[PDB]
């Protein structure tokens, strides 16, 4: 497959595993510390059964070794409580550091990028695709730190008391991965062969379950049952062929950890017999020593079976880390920060010379144009759809950078503060959204702290007030695209609110009656005509019946404007 | 856990199945223990004989037991995953099916108010979730509630106290701790979820506003609580993290406190004898070997949480009264049909002001009458009437001077054919996206549609047998809207109401209308809906209407 990019993708999650080296390294100790408490388990449950099988010692004389090996067993327990707290831990702190490396590259990217993907794919990847990193580095890696460890330490402490079962334990080592790359030229070969299809037929009944409108009309409602049983019927028999050589790479680790404990049983049950006179260090083979080996034997495989269970979880924060690597490797272009001010509040004179417009991903928007309107004046943009004459307002808000000139009052906006500039600036959106939780809180969106007199004042001059008992709750009814939605025609009527709140400087105002009912685009229009003559405005509406009064005109065709001046 | 009990009678029809990797389930667990606490007796019984008793102690058997638990375990597990997962993906086309079946009734009405992009995708995955339901929450309870009672009884031939209290430790734990843990993670497991949809509802409110949280200056402050929820569902997290470690540090208790009982009382004596020379490792490594069982168990409250709660999102879904209804009259298929309304009024559920109001337009058969609403106003929702997806109230609703109710589903299908505002590719070959149309049609006459539509381009390789949808090539959306036409053109319908075919292309809407008029002018009636003011002349009864009401209508 993409042998180029999974090794490269399996390095970059190695450098965001830095963010929580502190505990993928207790977590790797634990594994060693959980290692030893294995065997300090098998040997004091061999030597309390050989002197009780062989010694006959009463249980009672033999007090010392059951106080240390229920010791051993809390111990043990503990380190177990211990390490998957130890490595959630580690798997929190990079979700959380990541979720907020992406928050910050979305935000500072500006609103004109997002506007690129639907947000609902968004949030699938601020959701889902860094949940789905969190196994990785919390229950896989502390496994596979478990899996070179811990079965290590069993032949290493079998090595002493016997070298016949230390090699049949270890003899499997190498033979494991040998065989399970033999069945893996067989099983990759299967999941490529059904790669197409299993990929192409997987999506199906989202598909029909997504389209069920235009399943129904048709009538084929009572049809694609037999098309979603057919196309499942089929999922089954086909990914049964890719499953029944997946499940030999496994059987081929359940054949040699029963290998290895029965050949363990019949060495050391014939050795204790005198048939097998060749494993022992000629000291003669105890039998302590041989269920040292015995309960020591799945111990060894317990490792690479868990292994086995959370390996899927490499591929998925891989297939989910193309799509946040790519992220945070594109190019985007920032809108070139800077710090400045503007003492006076008063209308700000715009004035350009030679601009353009260009997006995050390079691509330009608006060509050579300059254009100047002194204070208090109020310009309109009108032009063909694709113009470009959205990008111009959506430009001089600061969401995209731009490479020309623009001046605010005989100072460069690019080297204007943002977080400053803009609480000197009112933007109305052709289809704005209402982000606050409820409608009382959205209108004091730009000061929250506005007292309630304030607040009333804002609602009579945008004509809002007019349909509060209408709604259920007043002004407080919660809204949204899921609890009590407002129409277009209302939902217009409170961005008017918001921009006719705090008063500001230069008013931006983007299409407000472009998709606006009869009865609403008179009532916008006249709080929007008398509300744009106090300050700098820029109207950039196509409708043009009503530009009389209306100073200055540009109009733009083709990311440039050709020719301004008044209505007359 | 009686939201599960819908979604368990579609696990009583393979039931045959089902429970042959239960059985396969037991015995490679039995063989397992089985491998292990004879090898431990064997380790044993040889040492206690030694070398003296060589020739008196037969050795032929057990060598014969450790080779016969080798491959029952080793075949056993192999053969359980494939029964297991060969059920599993044959109770999920019954899950599937029971999740369509159900949910086709009520599409367009009970899923109105959900999100449709996060809804069906949430219905997916909380139908795997169901799916395995039997692979990690009956399989490991059901399997290992019988191998603990094999053992239970088996080690019973020896010692009823011994094999009773092993068997006590095993049994209780297993009735005991799934419950206590499902009922001590239940309260955290409804806040993870609330919390998730809450991250999820402010972070997709964050990002659409983005525009103008930053030019009103309330960008950081709603990123606070953006952050803020993060704390408290990370959180939750953490709180469901420190039940699976407690679940997994507590059976190693359990698992030990079964190994050093088995250690301290068979020194005693097993059965009469008080002296056990080799059946006191026979006890301590089945007691050993038998924790294996119960360890699928350990997770399985975690696993039985989703699944519960995914059942009750699908039966809080799929058990919605349908909106409307259609009595079955089998009555013939209408033509030259002509409807008409009066004062048709309709408001969506949970609603407070209605989205059409005092609508009345009579149309007469064969004419062509274009709607142009200039946004929202309900034009899209005065066709979902004429198609019934929703009753209107305090409305009357009349097709060739006859109620439309009095339409069965299947002539009510037969006579409307409509154009969606947002046109489906279905992810099947051309040819099978067009049979949608017509359920039997020569292939002949169906590709002479999509020359005459000037859709000919998809016919060049294979085209009838192109792969469309995710799967293929995506057709672009002015090309995708042409092919809705088609599918409007096979099943052939005295009523073919548009639905917005100019909306979002430019290049080819000037050719769009000619085929509106180069077939659809004979012995048809078309209710085209847009807001797009061009080449509409040629329609009579041209009709405005605003604020879900018409107005100087034409
Ligand atoms: C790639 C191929 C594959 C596939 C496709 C699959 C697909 C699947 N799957 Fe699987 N698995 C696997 C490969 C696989 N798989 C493996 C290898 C394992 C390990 C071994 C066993 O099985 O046991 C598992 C395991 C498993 C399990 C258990 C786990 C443990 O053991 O712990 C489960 C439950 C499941 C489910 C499932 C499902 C539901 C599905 C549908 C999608 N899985
Ligand atoms: N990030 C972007 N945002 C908007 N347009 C972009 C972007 N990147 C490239 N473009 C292209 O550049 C052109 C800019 O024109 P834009 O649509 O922004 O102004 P407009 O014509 O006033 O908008 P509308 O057509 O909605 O009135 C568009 O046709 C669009 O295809
Ligand atoms: N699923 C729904 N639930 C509640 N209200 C809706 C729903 N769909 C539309 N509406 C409301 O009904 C009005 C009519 O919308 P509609 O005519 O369907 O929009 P469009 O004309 O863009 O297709 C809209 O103003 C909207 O607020
Ligand atoms: O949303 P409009 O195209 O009906
Ligand atoms: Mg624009
Ligand atoms: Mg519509």
């Amino acid at each position: 497959m993409n042998k180029s990019r999974q090794k490269e993708l399996t390095r970059w999650l190695k450098q965001q595993s830095v963010i929580s080296q502190r505990w993928l390294n207790i977590s790797r100790l634990l594994g060693f510390v959980s290692g030893i408490l294995i065997i300090a388990q098998a040997w004091f449950m061999a030597r309390i059964l050989q002197h009780m099988i062989m010694e006959n010692i009463p249980r009672e004389a033999l007090l010392l070794p059951f106080t240390l090996l229920v010791l051993t067993f809390v111990l043990r327990a503990w380190v177990v409580w211990l390490r998957e707290r130890v490595g959630y831990h580690a798997g929190q702190h990079i979700r959380f550091a990541i979720r907020r490396q992406v928050l910050d590259r979305l935000q500072q990217a500006g609103p004109a990028w997002i506007q690129g993907k639907p947000a609902g794919s968004w949030a699938t990847l601020v959701l889902e695709q860094i949940d789905d990193m969190h196994d990785y580095y919390a229950r896989y890696l502390p496994q596979m730190a478990l899996a070179v460890s811990v079965p290590l330490l069993i032949v290493v402490a079998i090595f002493p008391s016997n070298w016949a079962a230390a090699l049949i334990l270890l003899g499997t080592a190498p033979l494991i991965p040998l065989f399970m790359a033999l069945v893996g030229m067989g099983a990759a070969d299967a999941n490529r062969r059904n790669f197409l299809a299993l990929a192409r037929l997987s999506g199906h009944f989202l598909d029909r379950l997504r389209g069920m409108e235009t399943l129904r009309i048709f009538g084929r409602g009572e049809a694609e049952i037999e098309s979603i049983r057919s196309a499942s019927e089929d999922f089954r028999q086909r990914t049964m062929e890719v499953l029944r050589l997946a499940f030999l790479s496994s059987g081929i680790l359940e054949f040699f950890t029963s290998l290895s404990i029965a050949l363990v049983a019949v060495y050391f049950g014939f050795s204790y017999l005198g048939e097998l006179d060749f494993g022992h260090y000629d000291t003669g083979v105890t039998l302590a020593a041989g269920f040292l080996a015995l309960i020591l034997a799945p111990e060894f495989f317990q490792p690479l079976r868990d292994l086995g269970t959370f390996y899927h979880a490499k591929a998925q924060a891989v297939g989910a880390a193309d799509s946040l690597k790519t992220f945070m490797e594109t190019p985007l272009a920032h809108p070139q920060r800077g710090e400045a001010e503007l003492a006076s509040t008063d209308p700000v004179t715009i004035e350009a010379e030679e601009l353009f417009i260009t997006s995050p991903e390079g691509k330009t928007l608006a060509g050579p144009l300059n254009f100047t309107l002194p204070a208090g004046q109020r310009a309109v943009l009108v032009g063909r759809s694709g113009s470009g004459k959205s990008s111009l307002l959506n430009a001089l808000s600061g969401f995209l950078s731009y490479q020309g000139s623009l001046r605010i009052n005989g100072i460069e906006l690019r080297d204007l503060s943002p977080e400053s500039w803009r609480k000197h600036l009112s933007w109305v959106g052709q289809n704005p959204q209402l982000p606050a939780a409820t409608l009382r809180d959205n209108v004091l969106l730009a000061r929250p702290d506005a007292s309630e007199q304030e607040l009333q004042a804002a609602l009579d001059n945008a004509w809002v007030s007019e349909f509060l008992p209408l709604l259920p709750q007043g002004v407080d009814t919660p809204v949204g695209d899921q609890a009590a939605r407002l129409s277009v025609g209302q939902a217009q009527r409170v961005a008017v609110a918001r921009a006719l709140l705090n008063p500001c400087s230069l008013l931006l105002l983007d299409e407000p009656a472009a998709s606006l009912d009869a009865h609403s685009e008179q009532r916008v229009m006249e709080a929007l005509n008398a509300a744009s003559l106090r300050q700098t405005t820029l109207m950039v509406t196509h409708q043009l019946e009503d530009l009389a009064d209306w100073d200055v005109i540009w109009v733009m065709q083709d990311g440039r404007i050709i020719e301004q001046g008044r209505y007359a | 856990m009686r939201a599960l009990l819908p979604y368990l009678a579609l696990y009583k029809r393979h039931k045959w199945m089902l429970s042959l990797g239960i059985v396969l389930a037991i015995v490679t667990l039995l063989a397992s223990i089985g491998l292990l606490t004879l090898s431990g007796w064997f380790l044993s019984a040889s040492a206690v004989a030694g070398v003296a008793g060589l020739y008196s102690f037969n050795y032929m058997l057990p060598a014969a037991g450790v080779r016969g638990a080798a491959i029952t375990r080793t075949a056993g597990r192999y053969f359980e995953r494939l029964v297991s997962h060969d059920a599993t993906f044959r109770v999920l086309q019954h899950l599937r099916i029971y999740t369509f079946s159900k949910l086709l009734p009520l599409s367009p009405a009970g899923l109105a108010r959900y999100r449709q992009g996060e809804l069906l995708n949430r219905v997916v995955a909380d139908v795997d979730t169901l799916d395995h339901l039997y692979l990690r929450v009956i399989s490991p309870l059901v399997g290992a509630f019988v191998v603990i009672m094999v053992v239970t009884i088996g080690l019973s031939f020896l010692d009823f106290t011994l094999a009773f209290t092993l068997g006590g430790i095993m049994l209780l734990t297993l009735f005991l701790m799934p419950p206590l843990f499902y009922r001590a993670g239940k309260s955290t497991g409804q806040n993870l979820t609330h919390l998730r949809g809450q991250y999820r509802q402010q972070l997709t409110a964050w990002l659409q506003g983005q525009a103008e949280l930053t030019i009103f200056g309330a960008s950081d402050r709603y990123r606070t609580q953006l952050e803020n929820t993060e704390i408290q569902w990370l959180e939750a997290q953490r709180r469901q993290s420190e039940l699976t470690a407690l679940s997994q540090a507590i059976m190693l208790l359990i698992g030990a406190l079964a190994v050093i009982l088995m250690l301290w009382m068979a020194s005693g004596g097993v059965g009469g004898n008080a002296q056990p020379g080799a059946l006191i490792a026979l006890f301590v490594f089945c007691a050993l070997a038998a924790f294996e069982a119960l360890a699928p168990v350990t997770g399985a409250f975690q696993h039985l949480g989703q699944v519960i709660a995914s059942a009750v999102r699908i039966s809080d879904l799929t058990d919605q009264k349908p909106e409307v209804t259609f009595p079955d009259t089998q009555t013939r298929v209408a033509d030259r049909v002509s409807l008409t309304l009066r004062d048709v009024q309709f408001t969506y559920p949970e609603q407070s002001q209605q989205a059409l109001k005092g609508i009345s337009l009579q149309v007469n058969a064969g004419e062509h009458i274009a709607i142009l609403g200039r946004t929202g106003c309900g034009k899209s929702t005065l066709l979902q009437q004429l198609t019934r997806a929703w009753d209107p109230q305090q409305g009357e609703i009349l097709l060739n001077d006859s109620p439309i109710a009095s339409l069965n589903e299947a002539a009510l299908r037969q006579t409307i054919s409509v154009v969606p505002q947002r046109v489906h590719l279905f992810s099947a070959t051309l040819r099978d996206n067009l049979l949608l149309a017509s359920p039997g049609s020569s292939d002949e006459a169906l590709s002479e549609i999509l020359r005459r539509v000037g859709l000919e381009k998809l016919l060049e390789d294979a085209g009838l047998n192109s792969w469309l949808g995710e799967g293929g090539r995506q057709l672009s959306g002015g090309e995708l809207r042409r092919l809705a036409i088609a599918r409007a053109l096979l099943h052939d319908a005295p009523l073919v109401l548009l639905d917005e075919p100019t909306e979002g292309l430019d290049a080819t809407t000037e050719s769009q209308i000619l085929e509106l008029l180069a077939e659809m002018m004979r012995e048809k009636t078309v209710l085209m809906v847009t807001h797009r003011l061009r080449g509409l002349s040629r329609f009579q009864q041209i009709i405005v209407m605003d604020n879900g009401q018409i107005i100087e209508q034409g």
